[PDB]
């Protein structure tokens, strides 16, 4: 009977394992889509500038 | 912009061509083809006349008519930035992934300018690596240079990755740990086989510490000449991490056979005489720029750990390549053939292997000081030992006296207990236990190389 | 092409004048006689020609033109059971023309041109590939032959004609792209096909001989070495180990040998009989023989066909082998190469390009994992020959690097004749540690131990008999003399073992398994017998390991007939003790 | 998953890096009906021409031909072909052959300045 107390543990190893692991990818794949999107919309504004000061140096 | 036309032999990686006149001996340069793609170019020997270009690719198809050079740049330098860890790259040092080409920082040469020794600052710091055989004896002390003799099948490879893995600081003899650093590596073979490969990966992501690493690959397949340009590559990845970014990165090299293998054939191919049994004379130099990197500068938080494997044929320590080694390194820890096919793992053993940084400020001070002399103990105790492999073999079973007896049989044992390890990791002092206990069936007044207090103090 | 002419010869070498924007190393159709050449130097307006074809009173301003393309292979089924030199060119044809000998600048096409084919097309108009794809099957022996579409080749599809009888000459495939896909393609061979991406090992990869495999086996993908003097083996049993296999094409190279050293393995062949088709073992099985009065460098070229070979097959889901039969020819080769390019070469004397090409030539072969999702995985086993017989030249002692595992060889053995002459205290295997898998799946997990339980033995063997010679077996008592007798056994039946024995022809796992067994129990219950006041002298007589003494014997079918039959015995005879 | 996260931002910055070219692209294809076509003609003209300090002759586009005046009068002459947003030329021999592409400008400032613009683009 002390195999079967081991064996349950497991499971509960294995479960609260299990659900943070799936958790975790919840937070991080969602802030990951959501800063990537936060740094397109930092771009946006001076993108433009850098192709002013490129295309003024490269020119003669 | 320019624009080089005019080819004049091709054969082996030496090219020629005349009108040059503001090139750079040593130089990145371009070989458009006919097909249309690009390739290298070194320009190792600029001359009035003509000069030499070194080709990265090997040349094929090649002809005499559009074989198109330009100038890239005078002298390799190279970008980098901290952010581009995890990311592989090669002997050019294209990235692999498929992610963005890196935006660096600062480029910065690649051949370097060697160091001052005002500058340097002496070792001091040592870790657990968790193999006593260092751990004890030899001392593997920050930012050292530790090369690690083997042969060929043997297990090279595996025992470097545990040092990987078990590597780290000591914070109980300070009052400083990682509470204080964070920890990393910079990882590059420089061709190798698959099979080496993936085994390697599978161990820094399960790990995990990939991350925090910078990978450089040339898989043993590529054109062989990119052989020689890699290793400075990632080098430089090494004062730039230390420098401005400040790290603990353990640089490993492995494959340095191979990387003379290559050196030799522009060496003589192109001409030199040669420097000593079959191989250039610069090879000293080639090969002190590359490991004399190492070390840390006064009051900086970065440390240039080299750790170079590599294997010679047989076990002829002095076969050129090791030899030299030896003289321009620092450590020297060697694998033991002899012990491989008597199942003990790591076969790691001093036979010949013999440290170098150790007296310096660990293994005592901040270390237990009944360490030191424990080791050098241990040393002749060995000694002492192994003679008799020889003249136990010559005089039968045994005709040698009782006394005598003790000393064949500590051998046996020792290197049965203490050095074989399994995925185990000793610390320091369930380490330096062991040894005392080994200490033991050797009978006080014998042990005649450690004071009085010391060999009672730990019996 | 481009036109000009010769400079100065030099035996195999030749030099060429007036050609220019010429490329580098070609298909260079030099004289009358054609030979196809090489440009390795390409210097200013004069090029270095490299012939594979045997010169002979050649003069100088005989055309010299080249293709402005490399080296490469006639793709398609009808490969199988076929000649093809080295220089690619099929024998079977050449010996027809050319009555009984072997004459340079005959030129013919390789692969047959006239040959039928039924035509499964498995695509159809308008569709879109991939390049590396299957197009379509064709029928070969017991084989799905296919039609894989050449690297960087895609694109929609115009056609597609339906079934028919074909010689490989005629697109069935033109694409929407304009682009006629006729069956064979043009694949230069120093180059690699890439592969989706690599799979790797964990899979054993038998030849079944007991011993080989036993101690030190090697993997699916891997790659391993044979050295040793004349003598032992190497030159011929590699051809046993074609007669058995964990693969399904057989595709041997064979360098710088002599005729009488292939002949029989030719005709035998058909009389082979693979189990795992049941097929004559011809049917799978590829020539690219080559004799030994050919140009030097013409064993160059040989070596490289086999390879290339190898992907195409491979890539349609095969277990290749390769057995490379002595690098020395090659090395040679590359040897002579240099005096005509001057190079200071490397101790020894060789070029310092050396382990190079060597390196990659290992690396290409492998499981792994195709476009089409195939398997299939090529093994190679190279063979050496440094003049001293073993490592002391670096031509085979560098060879080791660039390598899994490795099959030690030595004279001693082979002198009293142990087949083959593995000193066990030689070599290593580099996958032991990952082969148990399969291992505990077939046999079952009582050889992860067992098996080591031998090795403790011979280890333990090695030890005792320095002082045996020493003294004598006599001041040594029970326990002593114990293992000498077990090594014995582990020789008896183990390493003295033949290739011509119909018995022991092929052998398996079970037999392993099998005597795996037999043995540990003498041990066991000798261990305890012993020190029953017994003498070794009597349980050396004990009849019961010379019944053990037939076990090269029992054909593997009925063989746990014979395993279970005696195992009894055992325990039987000697409850006695 | 950090490891996607970085994946993720530096792909994202790919995207911004990528614009950015484009718009130079788009521009510096938008010169020649620019009216200060004729203006950047010689200017990358005695560029080129200064750069070889042989001399022989220059050839281009017959476009831009016309614009160049100063080294119709000097030089060889041999105005031809096409360098098309570039010019070439060839000085003394057959030799080097130096010339200047507009877009093996933006190639060369963009080797440098990849990493200015990544300052100015996130900041
Ligand atoms: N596996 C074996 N080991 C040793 N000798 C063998 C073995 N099998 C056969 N022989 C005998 O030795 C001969 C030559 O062995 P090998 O080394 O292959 O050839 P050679 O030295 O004649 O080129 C075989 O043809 C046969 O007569």
């Amino acid at each position: 009977e002390a195999e079967a107390k081991a064996k349950a543990l497991e499971a509960q190893y294995r479960e609260r394992e299990r659900a943070e692991t799936e958790a975790l990818l919840a937070r991080y794949r969602e802030r990951a889509e959501a800063e990537a999107k936060a740094v397109r919309e930092k771009a946006m504004a001076r993108l433009d500038e850098a192709v002013a000061l490129v295309l003024k140096e490269v020119l003669p | 912009k320019k624009e080089y036309t005019g080819i004049t032999y091709i054969s082996g990686p030496l090219l020629f061509v005349e009108n040059a006149k503001d090139l750079a001996y040593g130089a990145i340069v371009d070989i458009k083809d006919g097909t249309g793609r690009v390739r290298g170019g070194q320009v190792i020997e600029v001359s009035e006349e003509y000069a030499v270009i070194q080709v990265f690719e090997e040349t094929t198809g090649l002809d005499l008519a559009t074989t198109s050079v330009s100038l890239v740049e005078d002298v390799a330098r190279l970008g980098v930035s901290k952010e581009m860890l995890g990311r592989r790259f090669n002997g050019i040092g294209k990235p692999i992934d498929g992610l963005p080409p890196i935006t660096p920082e600062k480029r910065l040469p690649i051949t370097g300018l060697p160091l001052n020794p005002v500058a340097r600052r002496k070792p001091e710091q040592f870790i657990q690596t968790g193999i006593s055989t260092i751990d004890v004896m030899n001392t593997l002390v920050r930012g050292q240079k530790l090369p690690i003799f083997s042969g060929s099948g043997l297990p090279a490879n595996e025992i470097a990755a545990q040092i990987a893995r078990q590597a780290t600081v000591r914070p109980d003899l300070s009052g400083e740990g990682e509470k204080e650093e964070p920890f990393a590596v910079v990882f590059a073979a420089m061709g190798i086989t698959q099979r080496e490969l993936s085994y390697f990966i599978q161990e820094f992501e399960r790990t995990g510490a990939l991350s925090r690493s910078v990978l450089f690959l040339n898989k043993a397949d590529d054109p062989t000449i990119e052989r020689i340009l890699t290793p400075r590559m990632a080098l430089t990845v090494a004062e730039y991490l230390a420098f401005e970014h400040d790290y603990h990165v353990l640089v490993i090299l492995t494959d340095m056979t191979n990387y003379c293998e290559a050196l030799r054939e522009i060496g003589a191919a192109r001409e030199e005489i040669p420097g000593r049994r079959g191989y250039p004379g610069y090879m000293y130099t080639d090969l002190a720029t590359i490991y004399e990197r190492a070390g840390v500068v006064e009051g900086k938080k970065g440390s240039v750990t080299q750790i170079p494997i590599l294997s010679m044929p047989d076990d002829d320590r002095t076969h050129p390549i090791p030899d030299l080694t030896g003289y321009i390194t620092e450590g020297q820890i060697q694998l033991s053939r002899e012990l491989h096919r008597k199942g003990i793992y790591p076969p790691i053993d001093p036979l010949p292997s013999l440290s170098r940084l150790m007296n310096n400020g660990v293994g005592k001070g901040k270390t237990r000081e009944d360490h030191k002399q424990v080791s050098d103990q241990l040393y002749s105790a060995y000694a002492n030992g192994v003679d008799i492999r020889k003249l136990v073999a010559i005089i039968g079973e045994d005709a040698l006296t009782e006394n005598d007896r003790r000393y064949l049989q500590f051998a046996d044992a020792f290197e049965r207990f203490f050095i074989n390890q399994g995925q185990q990791n000793r610390s320091i002092e369930e380490s330096l236990q062991i040894a005392w206990a080994l200490l033991s069936m050797l009978p006080q007044g014998e042990l005649k190389r450690i004071s009085k207090d010391h060999i009672g103090k730990y019996y | 092409m481009i036109q000009g002419v010769i400079q100065k010869i030099a035996g195999p070498a030749v030099i060429a004048k007036g050609m220019l924007g010429a490329r580098m190393y070609d298909i260079c159709k030099v004289g009358e006689e054609g030979l196809v050449g090489e440009i390795i130097r390409l210097d200013g307006d004069t090029a270095f020609v490299q012939v594979y074809e045997d010169t002979s009173g050649l003069k100088v301003g005989e055309p010299v033109v080249s293709t402005g393309l490399p080296l490469a292979v006639e793709l398609g089924p009808g490969m199988l059971n076929g000649i093809y030199d080295g220089i690619q060119r099929p024998l079977e044809r050449i010996r027809e023309k050319t009555g009984i000998y072997i004459t340079r600048g005959v030129v013919v096409h390789a692969l047959d041109r006239e040959k039928k084919w039924a035509w499964t097309p498995m695509v159809k108009p308008g569709d879109e590939v991939r390049g590396g794809m299957v197009l379509g099957t064709v029928p070969e022996f017991g084989f799905t032959h296919k039609i894989l579409v050449p690297p960087d080749v895609r694109g929609r599809v115009k056609e597609v004609k339906p079934a028919g009888e074909y010689t490989v000459e005629e697109p069935v495939v033109v694409l929407e792209d304009g682009t006629e896909l006729k069956m064979y393609h043009t694949w230069p061979v120093r180059r690699a096909r890439p592969v989706q991406r690599k799979l790797d090992p964990n899979t054993p990869f038998l030849t079944g001989m007991r011993i080989l495999d036993v101690l030190f086996p090697v993997a699916m993908g891997g790659t391993a070495a044979i050295p040793g003097p004349f003598g032992s083996g190497k030159t011929v049993t590699q051809q046993s180990l074609a007669k058995w296999s964990n693969a399904d094409v057989v595709v041997y190279v064979g360098c710088g040998e002599r005729g009488n050293e292939m002949t029989d393995v030719l005709v035998e062949f058909p009389e082979l009989t693979d189990p795992k088709t049941g097929g004559p073992l011809m049917h799978r099985t590829v020539l690219i023989a080559n004799t030994s009065n050919m140009p030097v460098a013409a064993r160059e070229a040989s070596i490289y066909v086999g390879v290339t070979i190898a992907e195409y097959f491979r890539d349609q889901g095969f277990s290749v082998a390769l057995m490379a039969d002595s690098t020395s020819r090659w090395a040679e080769a590359l040897r002579e190469i240099s005096s005509r390019l001057e190079e200071m070469p490397a101790e020894e004397g060789y070029p310092p390009y050396l382990a190079a090409r060597l390196a990659a030539f290992y690396e290409r072969a492998g499981k792994v994992i195709t476009l089409g999702g195939e398997e299939g995985a090529v093994t190679i086993v190279g063979a050496v020959s440094p003049p001293g017989g073993d490592m002391s030249e670096p031509v085979t002692q560098s060879t080791l690097r660039i390598v899994g595992a490795f099959w030690r060889l030595d004279a001693s053995l082979a002198f009293r004749r142990h087949f083959p002459a593995i000193n066990w205290n030689g070599s290593y295997s580099l996958f032991t540690s990952a082969l148990d898998p399969w291992y505990r799946e077939n046999v079952a997990e009582d050889y992860p131990e067992l098996r080591d339980a031998i090795s403790e033995l011979l280890q333990r063997e090695a030890g005792l008999q320095e002082i045996v010679q020493l003294v004598g077996p006599d001041a040594l008592q029970d326990a002593e003399r114990l293992v000498i007798e077990v090594g014995r056994i582990i020789r008896e039946d183990f390493l003295q073992q033949n290739a011509y024995h119909e018995v022991d022809a092929y052998c398996s796992m079970k037999k392993a398994y099998g005597i795996m067994k037999m043995i540990l129990a003498f041990y066991k219950e000798a261990e305890a017998a012993i020190k029953r006041g017994v003498s070794i002298d009597e349980i050396l007589q004990l009849p019961v390991l010379e019944r053990i003494g037939r076990a090269r014997y029992v054909s593997e079918e009925e063989f746990p007939a014979y395993f279970e039959e005696a195992m009894k015995e055992i325990q039987g005879a000697f409850k006695a003790l | 998953g950090e490891l996607l996260v970085a994946t993720a931002r530096t792909q994202a910055r790919g995207e911004v890096l990528e614009e950015v070219r484009r718009r130079v692209r788009e521009a510096l294809e938008a010169l020649p009906q620019k009216p200060e076509w004729p203006e950047v003609v010689r200017k990358l003209a005695l560029e080129a021409l200064e750069a070889l300090p042989g001399a022989k002759a220059l050839v281009a586009n017959p476009e831009d031909l016309p614009h160049l005046e100063a080294m119709a009068r000097e030089r060889g002459v041999e105005l031809q072909a096409e360098p098309r947003l570039g010019v070439r030329a060839v000085g003394a021999e057959g030799k080097t052959q130096v010339e200047n592409s507009l877009l093996a400008r933006m190639d060369r400032a963009w080797d440098a300045m990849s990493s200015k613009v990544a300052q100015a683009l996130w900041g």
